[PDB]
């Protein structure tokens, strides 16, 4: 990918770049999933051994406070601001807020809201004054790449994201193990209740949670499962990674062309009865200028 | 009925 920016890239030292990041050593892991209930179109399989070079990855998704500093330093205008609207979950749109008649096919719970963007996540009249440490949302893939490049970083590949999110466990269902609420404790922010009609908030949150909520995984990463979907570098496909080759098994970058970029990790909206996509092997995509109230990102870096 | 949707795209709402 060859992005274009209207800000210069500042000089930063290795020590500055690595703050808040964990060093993932080079090695192999078992990527992918073989859950019999996975949707075939998602291409969770095959399970395969992948070798990665050492890399750094953020412990936390990028926060509102951090994105605000980027915007203050650069004047960056996000895709949602340029388009003038973004997607908000229906239950979070205050009555009377102007909304578009737009229809996401098959997903009527998504509302296109004029004026919804990272600083006003539910549209005009909303703010992030009480959410400085929540993940920034309404950021597109382009916005994420712009932030990451300004920060001296990049987006993780899907394989880097998944190795870090798995946290040293071999083929577990979730970042922490195989049980969703071990010891009766919520470990991530997803939906409870009856999707899309009623979220009970059993895990404490019916929207985003702070980026440091819940226990970390074994590598010290927080909210890799749930909270917000996270952009990765790769173009999406369901089958590029079914090939067994060095390109798909050593530092794999995904297909060279595509239409949508990969997102990992699930969000506060995911639920077993609908998508079941908060398992660590799960994956979906979105087009790169798209934005939504449940999608953000974390950065990676070469040491 | 079809694959569940978690990523709502700007392109998806264009239809005439
Ligand atoms: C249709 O196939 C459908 C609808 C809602 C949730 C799951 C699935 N598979
Ligand atoms: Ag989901
Ligand atoms: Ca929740
Ligand atoms: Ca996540
Ligand atoms: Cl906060």
């Amino acid at each position: 990918h060859m992005p274009s920016f209207d800000f210069d890239i500042p000089r930063r030292s290795p020590q500055e770049i690595a703050k808040g990041m964990v060093a993932i050593p080079g090695g192999t892991f078992r990527m992918g999933g073989e859950d019999p209930d996975a949707f075939p179109e998602d291409g969770e399989g095959p399970v395969r051994t992948v070798r990665l070079s050492p890399f750094l990855i953020d412990r936390y998704a990028v926060s509102n406070r951090q994105f605000a500093a980027f915007v203050k330093a650069t004047g960056y205008v996000t895709d949602a601001e340029r388009y003038g609207w973004s997607f908000v979950f229906h239950a979070h749109v205050a009555p009377g807020t102007p909304v578009m008649d737009a229809v996401v096919p098959e997903a009527p719970w998504w509302v296109a809201v004029p004026g919804a963007y990272w600083k006003a996540p539910e549209g005009p009249g909303s703010s992030i004054t009480d959410r400085p440490n929540h993940p920034v949302v309404h950021v597109s893939w382009n916005d994420a790449v712009a932030y990451a490049t300004w920060a001296g970083k990049r987006l993780p590949t899907e394989a880097e994201w998944e190795m870090a999110a798995r946290g040293g466990l071999d083929q577990a269902r979730y970042p922490w193990g195989n049980e969703l609420t071990p010891r009766g404790r919520h470990r991530c922010n997803i939906w409870q209740g009856t999707f899309p009609v009623h979220d009970t908030g059993e895990d404490g949150y019916t929207g985003t949670a702070p980026v440091n909520a819940f226990a970390p995984n074994g590598y010290g990463l927080y909210n890799v499962a749930g909270n917000v979907w996270e952009w990765c570098a790769d173009w999406w496909s369901a089958d590029w990674h079914a090939t067994e080759s060095p390109a798909t098994r050593i530092d794999p970058r995904g297909p060279e062309t595509g239409t949508a970029r990969v997102t990992k990790g699930g969000s506060f909206l995911c639920h077993e009865s609908y998508c079941n996509r908060y398992r660590v092997a799960a994956r979906t995509c979105n087009t790169p200028d798209s934005s939504a109230a449940h999608t953000g990102f974390r950065c990676a870096a070469d040491p | 009925a079809t694959t569940p949707l978690c990523g709502p795209s700007r392109a998806s709402i264009l239809s005439g």
